[PDB]
């Protein structure tokens, strides 16, 4: 037959926030876990703490979603995002783009004010 | 209204820094066909930075606006409004404006006039 | 969208007294309306300024000794 | 042959390459770039070139020009462009040119001119 | 295989029966410019310099002062 | 004020009637009262009674001005002036 | 060449994409159609 | 009252005497058509729209065929499709084979109609050929094609009923009937362009529009037109970075499909002489500059010239829209100055028809109003050259109504009788106190119509009391169902200027300025500018002020932004933008922002959200868009500001004079334009071509 | 194989610009502009095929 692969959880969308708040913070505890495997396997400059920061800032950003749905679906592709992570699935390169801050200054010139941004065409 | 726009993957700038306009295609001037006259089209504003410069090789037109050439279309306004509303996208309705009705009459063409003509009808 | 980070503002005038406008987001399409010569492009240095200065758009004129030790440049 | 640039140096141009064409000097559509112009904003990749393998294709305007007249007994000539030598469709769609008027008439198509005779 | 004049290139090919030199008058091209055949120059310095053949889109005022 | 009073009113509004009234009826007494200041009246229908008062170098206050009679439609524009 | 590695950036093209669709026709192209239901399936008319 | 019939099985309720193509219209059936057009006669010489009516034994044309009660119709018999096939066949037998090289092709209802219901091939081989027609010049700005024309004669049905021109017409007879003037004659109107977009086919095209796009490759944007006052609905049809021409949309009751020749042809003065790049004075020349270099050169003539108070002048010119002119009046009364002007004549002085109400300086009536007139007088005002598709609509309603028409002012070349009642005051006192103030005392929907001309004169009080004395007596020219006082603007930005009051204080007009900030103000003259004065000029086009100026700030055109128009009606229109600005210009209202910023007194809108809630605060009326709502105050406002205060003012005895020398070139852009120029010199009066006699 | 643009035996440009090629190029290749020429032909101004997006169909 047609087998599923290392770290695959079949799709169930949970009936209760409670229910779905447990998977949640398992997949937050496996991200954490993995962390230095993912500093292995993706040949990362920086350190792991750095690693787990970043897991954090992603979970948080999702921290006031109120409508069921979309949890699941949030959970569910995150789900996807670690298995593609810890399988080695990802190549350095998409791994970095989760890290765009990790790369150097870009330039002196970043705007801030009115003035500066319409200095750029950009106000 | 729900936060499809968290869901579907698009960048952030598309529901934050972005208008777009719903509208119905105005009846061309040119033809007398109306077929493309029903539908409801929604359609995004134009970058003044990212919009169309020149090209110093062979001269084509670069764009940095990804959504510049991205028309979708509705069968009514209020699917149209609930669609943008679902997507966190600014909008605007353009309302659309129709032919007032008259009556025509081929008669008229040759009425009886009582005191000076107003003007040769040459037909 | 991509910036021009190493510009200030976009209309800008050489000590020369050529105007120079700047096109496009900042990208690998924009220019800078900037023309550079790098002597010594092909070398350790050189190679990391004819990146930066080619990632903007700005016209870049390396002048090279041997042909293949250049063609990362590209 | 000497175009001064934005530099504000000078970029020397032998005679024959400034011409739009071997047989026109000068530009024949208002949007049209002129050599000069050309040399002046993309000098850079013209550099350590030869100018003399460039494509140098002749201007057809003085060519058609230089074709004669054809005069017509009618009010109405009948231009195709055809090829009587091949087979096949190989002109242009054959169309019907008024000649009443004064002077010489040019098929759309092909340029070739038509006066009434 | 560019040095091969146009003509020669559809013969070598097996396109046509009759060479070039033996086909009749009335199956050449007039022509009234001068033929030249030049092959790919690529890799030297005769190579083909691309270009915008447009003027740009937008002419800049040319900026004149008056007097008050 | 000193510089500008702009009166923002609904056409048809029962909200607005003491403020239509205060235009129609002292207009010309509130223009001669202060005749160095612009005064603009400006109707649309969706708009709450309400009157912009500008000062100098461009500042400005605003009160509303759904109120029951002429009487304290001017006592709130005098006590906007101030 | 600077981080040595594919990297990922907002899109930028040299020609923007050119949609023709603008030029879809104005009359409507072919019409209604036949219907090919059988008579066993369509509701009866009274008398 | 509306009759009822049948149509292809469906049921349509119609007024009785319409046409049978107007039920099928209401019904929701297509029916083919050349000839038949919704504002033009009906002519029935196309012979394509034909149906079966069962009372009628052969087919019957459509577009003339009156309905009648109980008619039953059928679009789709097979003798309808057979006669729409011979119809087609006996259309396309003398066409030309021209779609590769014809402006049509594309948007061309002959081939759209030729695939939708004609054959799939020819039939016609005929050795002898086709039929050839002559070419004809009437003008540089319809280039014609006549092999094209299939005699649809809506080019003469517009040319004489709707614009008054009629030496367009059909010479000859049968295979050899030709549209033309017969002799060599320019089709000399105004709205004379409106006949591209009447051909049906390629016969006459735009002449400077002609071979540059196919109609697949264009970028279609809905905007507005600001050569005049009357707001024109357009569609700007662009490709990449130019705009490539500019097509009237439907608004009944604007401009209800036309444009005039401006709003259509002054489109090619936005690809030259545009400012791209800041300009510096700097002796006798300008030099570019970046944009810090020139705001902070800004900056230092403001610390070194230090205006106070209404030594900062502000003026507006014609082109400018809503959101930069607040910008700019917020940032000139931060600085301590009232002198925000407007770029008219006297325009140093506050207009004697006042600001206070809405009602003093728009066309009260509304323009749809001109369709239920019944008497017109007009003072000081060429509404041919000032709002040309009014003037058309005028025209429309004299044609097809009895209505009365005179005239205060200079002896104008009208497309319908007027009445001469003389150019002074005192003709307008004798004529209000005569008998066509008689008249308009006794018509039902009466309209007296003020130029923006007179306003700009200085006796204008005079006249506005004369006028108010008048409208405060005649119940019929102003009661609470109908306000016939109606001044019509010429410029764009008048409306708009007037709505947020921008307007100089009385004190202001005193003073001389030490600082001038141009806003597309380009009607300045060498007089308005103090020679101490520092001049800074923002724009799209170097025409006249930019010659002027100290620094030159490069600004979008209209077709560059979204912007909020307010026309002669008090319309607040909304714009769209189709491409950006060229090289380094920017967004006006921008541009105020940052100088703003770079003098102390940084603008407290940093966004488009909070420019827009700016003018909801200053008028709630420019945020309600493509609405008209009737002013409660009418009474009010005539005896406040036209009554009034215009007691003092003396009548001069100088005659009015026309309003606008040149309809072809009176902004910047349509001066920049090389097609207004070649059209200024083709269509003067002195010119032959122009003159039927 | 490669393109070219053809001439009359007069040796005009056979080329009047209707851009049915621009419209139906399956891969954009084609990029044309157009204007009236000083002689008041119909011709091209621009005529460029980037031969790496071309398909050769
Ligand atoms: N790396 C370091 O620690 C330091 C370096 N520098 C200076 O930085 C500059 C570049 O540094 P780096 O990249 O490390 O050195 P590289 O050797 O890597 O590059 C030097 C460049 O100079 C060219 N070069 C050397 N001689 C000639 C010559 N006769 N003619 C033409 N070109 C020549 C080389 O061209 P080609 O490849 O053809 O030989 C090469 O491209 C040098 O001037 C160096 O002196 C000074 C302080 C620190
Ligand atoms: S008018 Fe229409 S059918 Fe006739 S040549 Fe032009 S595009 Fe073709
Ligand atoms: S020129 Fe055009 S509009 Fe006029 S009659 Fe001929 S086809 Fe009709
Ligand atoms: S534009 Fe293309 S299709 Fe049209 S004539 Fe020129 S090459 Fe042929
Ligand atoms: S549209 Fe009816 S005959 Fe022409
Ligand atoms: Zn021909």
């Amino acid at each position: 037959a047609i087998i599923a692969t290392a770290f695959a959880e079949t799709v169930k969308f949970s009936g209760s926030k409670q229910e779905l708040q447990k998977r949640t913070l398992a997949l937050y505890r496996q991200f954490l876990r993995g962390a230095p495997t993912f500093a292995d396997l993706y040949e990362v400059q920086f350190s792991i703490p750095t690693i787990r920061t970043k897991i954090r800032q992603e979970f948080e950003r999702h921290r006031f979603v109120d409508d069921l749905s979309i949890q699941n679906v949030l959970y569910a592709k995150g789900h996807m995002e670690y298995q593609e992570c810890i399988n080695f699935w990802k190549q350095q390169a998409q791994f970095l783009k989760y890290f765009p801050e990790e790369d150097d200054i870009q330039g002196r010139h970043q705007p801030s004010n009115f003035v500066d941004k319409f200095l750029k065409n950009r106000a | 209204v729900p936060a499809h726009e968290i869901v579907s993957g698009a960048p952030a700038e598309l529901s934050r820094n972005r208008v777009v306009r719903i509208y119905q295609q105005a009846k061309p001037a040119t033809q007398s066909g109306e077929y493309g006259t029903f539908a409801w089209r929604l359609d995004w504003d134009i970058v003044d930075v990212a919009n169309r410069w020149e090209n110093d090789l062979i001269g084509w037109q670069s764009s940095g606006d990804y959504m510049q050439a991205t028309q979708m279309k509705f069968t009514s306004k209020e699917s149209a409004i609930k669609f943008a509303n679902k997507q966190g996208w600014d909008f605007y309705i353009q309302e659309p404006h129709h032919r007032k009705f008259r009556v025509k009459q081929y008669a008229n063409n040759f009425v009886h006039s009582y005191g000076k003509l107003k003007h040769i009808r040459t037909k | 969208m991509n910036s021009f980070e190493n510009l200030a503002q976009d209309v800008n005038i050489t000590r020369s007294g050529k105007t120079l406008i700047a096109k496009g987001t900042g990208g690998r399409s924009s220019r800078t309306g900037y023309t550079a010569t790098v002597f010594g492009a092909n070398g350790f240095l050189g190679s990391y300024l004819t990146a930066k200065l080619a990632k903007h758009g700005t016209t870049v004129v390396v002048p090279y000794r041997e042909e293949m030790a250049k063609r990362h440049l590209k | 042959k000497s175009i001064i640039s934005y530099n504000g140096n000078t970029i020397e141009i032998p005679e024959e390459y400034t011409k739009q064409a071997p047989n026109r000097d000068s530009t024949w559509a208002p949007a049209q770039a002129s050599k000069t112009e050309i040399y002046k904003n993309n000098m850079v990749r013209f550099e350590q070139k030869d100018l003399s393998k460039q494509p140098m294709p002749y201007a057809g305007i003085e060519l058609i020009a230089q074709q004669p007249v054809r005069f017509v007994h009618g009010n109405t000539a009948v231009c195709d462009g055809a090829n009587h030598n091949g087979p096949g469709a190989q002109g242009h769609p054959k169309i019907f040119i008024n000649v009443d008027a004064p002077g010489s008439h040019a098929c759309q198509y092909c340029g070739t001119r038509y006066e009434k005779e | 295989m560019s040095q091969v004049e146009p003509g020669w290139h559809f013969w070598l090919g097996y396109g046509v029966d009759t060479a070039p030199c033996n086909t009749p008058k009335e199956k050449l091209p007039i022509r009234a410019y001068p033929y030249k055949f030049q092959p790919n120059y690529t890799g030297t310095p005769g190579a083909f310099v691309t270009y915008n053949t447009l003027k740009p889109k937008i002419s800049a005022w040319e900026p004149v002062t008056k007097q008050r | 004020a000193l510089r500008e009073i702009r009166f923002h009113l609904c056409q048809n509004g029962s909200s607005s009637a003491p403020l239509r009234q205060f235009v129609k009826n002292q207009i010309g007494a509130f223009q001669k009262a202060n005749p160095s200041t612009k005064v603009l009246v400006r109707e649309a229908n969706g708009v709450k009674p309400i009157v912009f008062a500008r000062f100098d170098h461009g500042h400005e206050s605003k009160i509303g001005l759904d109120v029951s009679s002429e009487k304290e439609v001017a006592e709130r524009v005098k006590s906007l002036i101030e | 060449e600077e981080k040595r590695r594919v990297v990922y950036e907002p899109l930028e093209l040299t020609q923007a994409f050119r949609n023709f669709s603008a030029g879809s026709t104005a009359w409507e192209p072919v019409g209604p159609g036949r219907d090919d239901r059988p008579d066993s399936f369509k509701l009866p008319t009274p008398k | 009252a509306e009759i009822e019939l049948t149509i292809d099985g469906h049921k349509v309720s119609i007024e009785a005497g319409s046409a049978l193509i107007q039920a099928c219209e209401k019904a929701g059936v297509t029916v083919p058509r050349y000839c038949y057009h919704d504002k033009l006669a009906i002519a029935g010489n196309c012979r394509m729209c034909l149906v079966d009516v069962e009372r009628a034994p052969k087919p019957v044309a459509s577009c003339a065929y009156p309905v009648a009660p109980g008619m039953v119709v059928r679009t789709d018999t097979e003798r309808v499709k057979q006669a729409r096939e011979n119809v087609m066949e006996m259309m396309l037998q003398n066409h030309p084979l021209d779609c590769p090289v014809c402006d049509q092709g594309g948007e061309c209802d002959l081939q759209d109609q030729s695939m939708r219901y004609g054959r799939d091939r020819g039939r016609f081989t005929e050795i002898t050929g086709k039929r050839s027609t002559e070419d004809k010049n009437i003008g540089p700005l319809v280039k014609t094609s006549m092999n094209r024309c299939i005699h649809c004669t809506r080019c003469v049905r517009f040319a004489n009923d709707i614009a008054g021109a009629p030496e367009l017409g059909s010479s000859g007879r049968g295979n050899d009937m030709q549209i033309g003037t017969y002799l060599e004659k320019n089709l000399n109107t105004e709205l004379s362009g409106n006949v591209i977009d009447l051909c049906p086919v390629g016969a006459l095209t735009n002449k400077p529009y002609a071979f540059r796009a196919r109609p697949w490759e264009l970028k279609k944007t809905e905007s507005i037109d600001v050569m005049d006052a009357v707001g024109s609905n357009i569609r700007i049809d662009s490709k990449g970075v130019e705009v490539m021409r500019v097509i009237p949309r439907v608004h009944e009751d604007v401009n209800e499909e036309w444009i005039n020749d401006k709003s259509r042809f002054a489109c090619d003065g936005l690809k030259t002489q545009r400012l791209t790049t800041p300009l510096i004075r700097v002796g006798d020349k300008f030099v570019n500059a970046t944009w810090d270099d020139a705001l902070s050169t800004i900056a230092k003539a403001y610390q070194q010239k230090a205006p106070k108070g209404d030594e900062f002048k502000a003026v507006a010119g014609a082109l400018v829209e809503v959101e930069s002119m607040v910008a700019l009046k917020d940032m000139t009364n931060a600085l301590g100055s009232e002198n925000t002007t407007t770029d008219t004549p006297n325009g140093n002085s506050a207009p004697a028809h006042g600001i206070t109400f809405r009602s003093n300086y728009l066309f009260n009536s509304s323009i749809a109003g001109i369709e239920d007139a019944d008497a017109i007088l007009l003072v000081g005002t060429n509404p041919r050259r000032e709002a040309a598709v009014m003037n058309a609509r005028i025209r429309k309603a004299w044609l097809r109504q009895e209505l009365e028409i005179a005239s205060v002012g200079p002896t104008l070349d009208a497309t319908f009788d007027v009445a001469e009642l003389g150019n002074t005051h005192a003709d307008l006192e004798k004529a209000l106190s005569g008998e066509f103030g008689e008249v308009l005392k006794n018509a039902k929907n009466p309209l007296i119509i003020v130029g923006s001309g007179i306003t700009d004169r200085e006796d204008a009080g005079a006249f506005f009391n004369t006028i108010g004395k008048f409208v405060e007596s005649t119940p019929s020219v102003l009661n609470e169902n109908w306000n016939g006082y109606n001044v019509l603007q010429r410029s764009a930005s008048r409306a708009g200027a007037y709505d947020i009051g921008f307007t100089p204080s009385d004190e202001a007009s005193k003073t001389t300025p030490k600082m001038v900030w141009l806003l597309g103000a380009d009607e300045v003259a060498a007089s308005d500018i103090p020679a101490d004065a520092f001049v800074v000029y923002q724009g799209h086009n170097g025409d006249v002020g930019a010659q002027f100026a100290d620094v030159v700030l490069p600004g979008a055109a209209y077709t560059e932004k979204a912007g909020t128009y307010v026309n002669t009606e008090g319309r607040s229109q909304i714009s769209r933008a189709a491409t950006g600005p060229p090289g380094g210009a920017r967004e006006d209202w921008k541009i105020l922002r940052a100088v703003s910023e770079y003098l102390g007194v940084a603008l407290p809108y940093e966004d488009a959200y909070e420019v827009r809630d700016r003018l909801a605060e200053i008028s709630p009326s420019l945020v309600r868009y493509d609405l008209v709502e009737p002013t409660v105050f009418g009474d009010v406002a005539v005896q406040h500001s036209l009554v009034g205060p215009n007691g003092s003012v003396t009548p001069s005895s100088a005659p009015l004079t026309e309003t606008i020398e040149n309809f072809y070139m009176t902004d910047s852009i349509s001066r920049s334009s090389p097609t207004m120029a070649k059209s200024s010199i083709a269509f003067n009066k002195d010119n032959k071509k122009n003159q039927a006699f | 194989g490669e393109h070219a643009l053809r001439r009359y035996p007069s040796g005009e440009e056979r080329c009047i610009a209707c851009k049915l090629c621009e419209a139906i190029c399956p891969a954009l290749a084609i990029t044309i502009d157009a204007e009236e020429r000083i002689d008041g032909s119909r011709r091209t101004t621009k005529y460029d095929i980037d031969m790496t997006k071309c398909i050769y169909c």
